[PDB]
């Protein structure tokens, strides 16, 4: 939070001039409503003496009321205007500057920032935050002020036109203030109701629905859904007495409102029949007193918004107020006119900005000539790009140095050092954008001559100019509407047009095949004329064109020299060298087990919707019963009036008890049930779902913890929002007709400009709102785009261009925004206005209808409050809503997601369950590309089948069907060209859940979720108790009691969240477990043990030989240590098996 | 301003212009061909750079604060004029460069006089122009001596463009006396001084 | 401006000793953020003379020493054209002005000039306006017989520019020099013609400079002779 | 495109046991217009089995089937699966798959539930509910009786007998005799099993002339056999 | 909630008044259709809700509705006539379909030609008898026929498969089958195949001797 003058510094001093106008505008809005009240107090009077004597005088006086009425009312038609079209337009400068300066400091802060966040919450901040800023200093403040205002009015005009009923009620005044302060903090504090409680379970709805792997490889769909009621009923646990609370306090809120009405009246019927003032004069004190301290009520969500916004604005300002050390866009350093590419490495030293317990290099010594290139090469993955995203700077290297001709690398200004390096990123790495407008992102000014000479200097014609409109087809998002080859290429004549001085390669030709690579390496090396090339190699087929051979070795570099002078030197590369829409009725029927809750909240609802008339009838007597003579029986009458008062409060207490309690619990039952349903028929499908965009990790839990909430609303709360608004506005209508109907027509008339303002203040979005959504996210998708693929723009310094092209589509949200303003100033105005044109236009008409003998002014009475007040209660019903339309799509999407049926239903019997799996495979010619990666081929032509008892292992190149596999025979996918069967008998005919019981896995990337260790190892068995000596022997087995009698809690410590309690060793040897548990009979111990020193792992082998008789074992490893206990022999070539 | 060399002489010379600039700053200067009367175009950025489209016999190169263009062998395709801006600073200043053209090694003027027509002195004036046609190179001398006095003032003379195929330069150098001074004087003598011509010829007539 | 140039015609006029234009830079086809606009001037018989530097992204200038404190440059990158107000017009602020692009987000330019424009003339005079006259370049008798008599006309008291002359009315152009349209004292200009003939077929054959000058209104002609006093 | 109602799945197991009739409706989405199953009972008659309306979420099963039937309307691919359980006695009926109208195209609404006409249609698969596993046929040709009109008409036949499943085509001379051959509905057998018989008649002439040959094809049995008929030669 | 048929096995002729009456449930309330159903496929719609007529489809079925009465007469009867019927009510959550009628071309009587067939001696090896006698090219269908064991009255061992009226003639065709076991077949010498049709005036009795 940072304050009511720091949250305003972005104006002009033109804002600070429409902030003045509309504030003084506003506090003209104001005193608006006690005006009115003083014309009603003298217009009651005039009606209850003239009516009351037995003339048409009465008609010309309530005429010149009428212009009293009509000319306030044009008054506030233009203050109105002004405050909300002034302030939403200096919240609209406002915003965009700090929208613009945002995303300015966004780029020019650091990476290493971005190691910190993660991009979906850097998109919702700056689309979030920003409007819940925009929200703040809007128009929430000018309502704000219009509220104080006419409380003070109010105050002030009662003074001065009767001080002792003033001081009476200026007494109780706090009562009518926090009562309407609860009642409208609660019509809003619903639609959210939520602070960190579902967090319990949506830890575990999250965390392991984000490891579904591990959660459908071992059955265990039981252990997660179980869990999760067990949090759902804990979060119930409190939920129930807070929906208590929040109930009992509307139930007293309205106690208070009566007795005070209650008070209120008897004082105030005393003080009239000693004469001392008047039926229109007490109106006056009480009424302008009342709606002061009602709409100063009224106003705790605005004061509530406020605070909303500080506290955004905290963060997003001080995002921005950052200087980060390594200044993008400094002019901080000197530049040079001669530079040859002589690079040094000498004792750099770079720990990550986030896990800084992982060091990679540990004091280098590299050196480099002019012009001749290198060789940086080593085993997979072995940590690489740290070299390429080091001298570019978006890191820092903390005791160390990056020297480039005689110089340190940072008194080097960054906006031209990055500059004169180019580089070739392992992953193609795209813009989205055109081929041309893809390249000229390298250097912003590149014109057609230079595009063609750097296309074809390195061959990157024929597969371009193929498609037609080669620079208008359009390339695709995150490479989906090109090829590896077509796509990965392009990325040397981009970083080309810079003509650098320096040029890096991440392995630019991995994916790039043999006559591809014959037309690539003379671009590859005739590239150096005078200039370096820093390789990083795949293979080896041009290492060799170098005079340097730097290795990877435990962060320190070890070798360096010529080819034949090294072929006796014994180095690293000498080893390397050999939706549908669903009716009301069917959200309806999703809860029906709850008839009782509906029925007895419905009633209470139709006894909340008629408390109106109820007043409306009530003061239609009371203005019977205040006539002349009979000052004896008058005091009579106005203490059973006090008396009834009383009475309703207490039942209006229990009313509103009831009602609310009654939706609160049977909302809170279909909200957990809908999150269990969801839950459970979203663990059973296949993994061709879970790996998809349309069904993310946040995605999916969005859905849960958010869809579940809505469905929530739209199923009952619209129930009660039309039982009220029918017994309101429908009692209402019906009295109102059956009394007068001539004036009822007349304010039917009037009805739908009367309900909108209290709709607009809140919704700002009528003919705009799907505008907003769609405008602002044709706008953003440049800040998407730039802000998750980062290190390529803070890479190419091509962060200017993106700035640009932000503000120039921000130019649409801004006059989105002016329009606005303008025509929602305009029907919240004229809203406003035509209230005081109906006080005006109807009570004209009603001294009419009075004086021609069609009414009688106690009716007229009636008739006015009943309909205009049913207006204004609908208004602000209406506006305090959970958006049923929306929560509707939410009800598509949820049951979309409970009726698909996966081939591969997990949670299915039908099937056929042998009783002794021999540990036999049987694959004839099996054969896999995936789904979704629709083309690319990670098996294309393979046979293979292990016998009973029997051991083997494959090795190769990266993922080279050594895992994509094992997703064929766990059955997460169906292969389609080929035939799986297990044990020499067919799958698709077994039961698919026993199939995942003999089966064992253990993985390269072992994971557990957020539990103690009792559950947590035991997990690879649900549908049978674990025991207690079953885990431990399964530890001494492992190979983790070697360690794990060190924990000083044992076997019961909470542990963190897939792998974040653990280590890098201990992990290795845990899952073991979790799948020895079942006994299973197929091993795939795919590189299980790999960082397992060499002290505790190879034992791993030892009971696992002696118990591993009796079952088969597949492996993918590459530990040439016990490679050699095979049977049979299958090799990769090429994807086949030769 | 640079050293302008401005060179149009026998073929087969590698010409490399120079350019010295106006204070020490570095390599920050570009090399423009103009068309007397067009758009000039950058051939060199960065003063040692290359541009796009254009034909690559253009190169320089840079030591300490002295540019060059270069055009080797001179060739039949030789014809334009250059300016040399250098930069590097908030104020960004420029250079005249030089006329490179060819052809016609060593011409001979042919010289012609004219009296302005009785239809010129109705009005009041006289307009004498002494002609040297199918001259080069472009330096030639024109002067006046009208009763045997060394004229000056008098003598506006105008020097047309290099031939496009023969290199022969046209010239006009006008004597012009009004009512008040082309009345009195009888003889008007021009004499040319060419280095294409051995000795001075003059061209001289007289009022009737 | 990717494939192409968009700057287009700017302020295009004239001026007096008593007049004064609101020149632009009507830019087009990219994003003003990304150059700074330029001015020269070109003066004739003189070399490039630059004025002015505008950086709309910073809102910058560096002035040079001639049209210093006189002159003012502002762009404008809402409506894509900058604007130099053409004010205090002496003789000497004559020129072509070559009013170009100048790419600011790569470092390696430090001299900018990406692009060059044409330039639209400012032409201070004095005195202008008034019908041309054709005045006989009478070759003499003593011209070279059989070799070159050498005839033509001169044009005199002419302005504005351009006037077209043909020759037989545009029936040859063989052997006539356009010279430069050189200055006068009062303002105006002077363009002479001369033909290359021998002198066998003036006796038989009749010369007729012709003579256009659209900006006023006058086509006028003459007979070439050979002078017979 | 056109109202099309493929089917899929279903069609051989034993009484006791479950069968996924699912059926791909292409041609429109299934939130529109009602999908009914339909039963028709071997050669007596229809009869409506179920339907769900997904666009109200609304279900009904056939009194018969009460408890063994569960709909889905796999509407975000586009199916509607129908799980059967148990499979008892007299469920041998076809089951298609079947839609019901709609008054404007593009949308039906719960009231007047499918009283406006079966307006489309599909073919399913067949279904059986017994036992009897794939056994071979055998087959007895009943030759022209001994006691033939001499100069008349004799009938020739021959009976294909404990079989199952269908079919087992009869055909004379392998299939180039194809006149006057009355084949029967394939009749079941007393076990479960099936058979049926072939008749046709001839005239008295070419009794000792030429000769005739029964052949029997149980492609489910896999076995194609031949042979002669011969009037009674005692 | 039922739905009745009452004119089965229509077999009237081409060119004339055909009509189905099938009578329907307590509160029908309009709420019929009519359906053509060819052999071996699934129906078609014709009517629904007992006067609209399907479109793409011959205007010769003529509906009417008199009160519980819902009434469909064909006059035309080209070629493509001749099939199936259904009267199916779908009316509160419940749906029957009705017990299907056939419309049959009309033909005159055609006397039954009659047949007795004993099982080969290639049948009686195994044990069992399948003695199936014959009853072809009859008009019309409605014909009893009975069995007798040694000229006792046989009964509960019969099958009678009936054939589908041709195209060409409109005839029928009817196999019986009595089947019995070896220790009957062994003892058991006579067995009679007799039919009493309308083609045959007297009941033909077709006799055999064992062996
Ligand atoms: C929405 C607004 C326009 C409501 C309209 C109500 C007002 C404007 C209408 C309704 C009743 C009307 C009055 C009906 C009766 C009276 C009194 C009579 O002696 C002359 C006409 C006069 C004076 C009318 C003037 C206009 C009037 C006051």
């Amino acid at each position: 939070m940072i304050g009511v003058l720091t949250l305003f510094r972005y104006s002009d001093w033109q804002d600070k001039l429409f902030m003045s106008l509309g504030t003084i505008m506003a506090i003209a809005h104001g005193s608006g409503l006690p005006l009115m009240m003083i014309v009603f107090g003298e217009m009651t009077d005039k009606f209850v003496d003239t009516a009351g004597n037995f003339g048409k005088i009465l008609e010309e006086e309530m005429t010149r009321y009428a212009y009293y009425y009509s000319g306030l009312g044009a008054g506030v038609l233009v203050a109105a205007y002004i405050q909300v079209s002034f302030w939403t337009l200096a919240a609209g400068r406002q915003i965009r500057k700090i929208r613009q300066k945002f995303f300015h400091a966004i780029l020019r802060q650091e990476i290493g920032w971005f190691d910190i966040n993660d991009t979906t919450e850097l998109n919702t901040r700056l689309t979030d935050d920003i409007s819940k800023i925009s929200e703040g200093i809007g128009d929430k403040v000018g309502m704000f002020f219009q509220a104080v205002a006419t409380f003070f009015a109010g105050f002030i005009v009662g003074f001065i036109r009767g001080w002792k009923l003033t001081l009476v009620i200026m007494a109780i005044s706090p009562i009518l203030g926090l009562s309407a302060a609860v009642w409208a903090k609660i019509l809003s504090a619903f639609s959210d109701k939520e602070l960190a409680a579902y967090a319990k379970a949506g830890a575990v709805a999250e965390e392991a629905l984000g490891a579904i792997r591990t959660v459908i490889a071992f059955g265990g769909q039981n252990k997660e859904l179980e869990r999760y009621q067990k949090h759902l009923e804990n979060a119930k646990e409190i939920g129930i007495k807070k929906a208590i609370s929040a109930n009992i306090s509307m139930g007293i809120a309205f106690l208070l409102i009566y007795a005070s009405y209650a008070l209120a009246f008897w004082y105030g019927s005393t003080l009239v029949i000693s004469k001392e003032y008047t039926i229109g004069n007490a109106m006056t004190v009480f009424f302008s007193i009342l709606i002061g301290a009602f709409s100063v009520g009224q106003a705790a969500p605005c004061i509530d918004a406020f605070a909303n916004a500080r506290g955004a604005a905290y963060v997003i300002f001080d995002i921005i107020d950052n200087n980060p050390k390594i200044d993008s866009f400094s002019e901080r350093g000197h530049k040079p006119d001669s530079i040859k590419g002589n690079l040094e490495f000498n004792d750099v030293h770079f720990s990550y900005p986030s896990r800084a317990n992982v060091k990679i290099l540990k004091g280098l010594n590299l050196k480099v000539q002019s012009g001749q290139t290198v060789a940086l090469v080593g085993s997979s993955g072995c940590g690489k790009s740290t070299t390429v995203q080091l001298i570019q700077r978006l890191y820092d290297p903390d005791e160390g140095t990056i020297n480039i001709d005689g110089q340190d690398i940072r008194n080097f200004n960054v906006n031209y050092l990055r500059e004169i390096i180019g580089v070739v990123s392992q992953e193609p790495v795209l813009f989205s954008t055109t081929i041309a407008e893809n390249i000229c992102y390298g250097r912003g000014n590149v014109t057609m001559d230079e595009i063609k000479k750097a296309v074809k200097e390195a061959n990157a014609y024929e597969f371009i100019m193929k498609l037609p409109q080669k620079f208008d087809t359009l390339v695709g998002e995150r490479g989906a509407q090109l090829s590896g080859g077509q796509k990965q290429r392009i990325a040397i004549a981009r970083a080309l047009v810079r003509n650098p001085k320096i040029l890096l390669l991440d392995e630019a030709t991995s994916a790039l095949d043999t006559e591809s690579e014959a037309e690539v390496q003379a671009a590859l090396d005739k590239a150096r004329e005078g200039r370096t090339t820093i390789v990083i190699a795949h293979r080896l087929s041009t290492v060799r064109n170098a005079d340097v051979i730097a290795g990877f070795e435990d962060g320190v570099i070890v070798e360096q020299g010529s080819h034949s002078e090294l072929m006796k030197k014994e180095g690293v590369y000498f080893k390397l060298v050999n939706v549908p829409p669903v009716s009301f009725l069917k959200v309806l029927k999703l809860n029906k087990t709850e008839w009782p809750y509906f029925v007895v909240g419905t009633v209470c609802a139709i006894a909340n919707g008629g408390l109106q008339p109820a007043f409306s009838v009530i003061f239609s007597e009371i203005i019977a019963i205040f006539g002349p003579g009979d000052d004896a029986v008058k005091q009579q009458k106005c203490n059973i009036f006090s008396l009834i008062f009383l009475f309703l409060g207490i039942i209006s207490f229990f009313t509103f008890f009831l009602q609310g309690f009654t939706f609160g619990k049977a909302g809170e039952i279909l909200t957990r049930r809908l999150r269990s349903m969801a839950f459970k028929a979203m663990l059973r499908q296949d993994m061709s779902w879970f790996d998809d965009h349309k069904n993310s990790t946040g995605a999916l839990s969005t859905r849960l913890a958010t869809d579940a909430a809505q469905v929530q609303g739209a199923t009952g709360t619209r129930l009660a929002l039309i039982a009220q608004n029918i017994a309101n506005l429908g009692t209402g209508i019906i009295i109102s007709f059956i009394y007068g109907w001539q004036l009822t027509l007349l304010l039917l008339a009037v009805v739908p400009i009367i309900a909108v303002s209290g709709i607009v203040e809140m919704k700002l979005l009528a003919g705009n709102a799907k505008r907003d959504k769609k405008e602002l996210e044709a706008a953003g998708k440049i800040a998407t785009e730039a802000i998750e693929n980062i290190r390529t723009v803070v890479s190419l310094t091509q962060e200017r261009k993106f700035e640009s092209m932000y503000v120039e589509k921000l130019y649409g949200p801004y006059r989105n925004s002016v329009q606005k303003a303008h025509i929602y100033g305009i029907t919240f105005s004229i809203s406003q206005a035509f209230m005081y044109f109906s006080y005006a236009g109807c009570f004209r008409f009603g001294a009419y209808l009075i004086v021609n003998g069609h009414m009688r002014f106690r009716d007229v009475i009636l008739v006015f409050s009943a309909i205009v007040f049913g207006a204004v209660a609908l208004g602000h019903a209406s506006s305090f809503a959970p958006d049923y339309a929306k929560a509707k799509l939410s009800a598509a999407h949820l049951f979309m997601l409970f009726e698909r049926q996966p081939l591969i239903d997990s949670y299915s019997e039908e099937g056929l369950k042998p009783d002794k799996f021999e540990g036999n495979i049987t694959f004839n010619e099996v054969v896999f590309n995936y789904p979704t990666r629709a083309n690319v081929p990670v098996l294309q032509g393979l046979s293979l089948e292990v016998k009973k008892g029997q051991t083997l292992a494959l090795v190769g190149s990266s993922g080279c069907g050594k895992s994509t596999v094992v997703q064929l025979l766990e059955r997460f996918y169906d292969p389609l060209a080929g035939t799986v069967l297990l044990d020499g008998q067919e799958a698709k005919k077994l039961n698919v859940q026993w199939l995942r019981a003999q089966l064992g896995i253990v993985s390269q990337e072992p994971i557990l979720f957020d539990c103690s260790i009792a559950e947590n190892i035991a997990y690879g068995d649900n549908s049978r108790v674990v025991s207690q000596d079953e885990i431990v022997s399964a530890a001494k087995a492992a190979n983790i009691h070697p360690f794990i009698e060190t924990l000083p809690h044992k076997y019961e410590t909470r542990v963190g969240d897939k792998g974040t309690q653990l280590s890098g060793g201990q992990k290795q040897r845990i899952a073991i477990a979790r799948a020895l548990i079942r006994q299973p009979q197929i091993l795939l111990l795919d590189e299980a043990t790999s960082a397992l020193d060499t002290e505790s792992e190879k034992v791993v082998q030892e009971a696992l030989d002696k118990a591993r008789e009796g079952r088969t074992c597949i492996v993918i490893a590459h530990r040439l240590s016990t490679i050699q206990n095979a049977d049979l022999i299958v090799v990769f070539q090429n994807g086949r098996v030769k | 301003t640079q050293s302008p060399s401005s060179l149009s002489a026998s073929v087969g010379d590698r010409v490399t212009i120079t350019c010295r600039a106006s204070q020490s700053v570095s390599s920050a200067v570009a090399w423009y061909q103009q068309k007397p009367g067009k758009a000039p175009k950058l051939l060199i950025y960065s003063a040692s750079s290359l541009y796009s489209g254009v034909p690559s016999r253009f190169s320089g190169s840079r030591s300490g604060t002295d540019f060059t263009l270069t055009i080797s062998s001179l060739q039949p395709e030789d014809f334009a004029t250059y300016y040399c801006q250098q930069s590097s600073s908030s104020l960004i200043t420029f250079g005249q460069g030089t006329k490179v053209e060819i052809k016609r090694t060593v011409a001979a003027p042919s010289v012609f006089i004219f009296p302005p027509s009785d239809s010129q002195l109705k009005s009041g004036t006289a307009s004498v122009v002494c002609l040297l046609n199918n001259f080069y190179p472009r330096e030639a001398k024109v002067q006046w001596k009208v009763d045997n006095a060394l004229q000056s003032g008098n003598s506006q003379e105008s020097v047309t463009e290099q031939d496009s195929k023969d290199s022969t330069y046209s010239l006009s150098s006008t004597l012009t006396l009004s009512k008040a001074d082309y009345e009195k004087h009888k003889v008007y003598a021009c004499e040319v001084t060419h280095q294409g011509l051995s000795s001075p010829v003059t061209k001289s007539f007289n009022r009737g | 401006e990717i494939s192409e140039v968009q700057l287009v015609e700017s302020g295009g006029g004239l001026v007096q000793p008593g007049g004064s234009l609101r020149l632009s830079c009507a830019a087009s086809g990219f994003n003003f953020s990304s150059s700074s606009i330029h001015w020269v001037r070109q003066a004739p018989g003189k070399g490039l003379e630059w004025v002015a530097s505008i950086s709309s992204s910073s809102g910058s200038t560096s002035y040079a020493d001639s049209v210093k404190g006189r002159f003012t440059i502002s762009a404008d990158t809402s409506k894509n054209t900058a604007y130099l107000q053409m004010n205090s017009l002496r003789a000497e602020d004559t020129a072509v002005y070559y009013c170009a692009r100048a790419y600011i987000w790569w470092y390696q330019m430090r001299q900018a000039m990406d692009y060059w424009g044409q330039g639209t003339l400012v032409t201070v005079s004095s005195a202008s306006t008034k019908g041309p006259s054709v005045f006989p370049l009478a070759p003499s008798s003593k011209s070279t017989s059989g070799g070159t008599a050498a005839l033509g006309c001169l044009v005199k008291d002419y302005f504005p520019e351009p006037v077209t002359v043909s020759w037989n009315s545009g029936a040859l152009t063989s052997g006539v020099h356009t010279f430069p349209a050189v200055l006068q004292s009062s303002g105006l200009y002077s363009l002479s013609s001369v033909v290359t003939v021998p002198s066998s077929s003036l006796g038989t054959q009749t010369y007729i400079c012709n003579v256009n000058h659209k900006p006023s209104n006058t086509k006028v002609d003459k007979k070439v002779e050979p002078k017979s006093c």
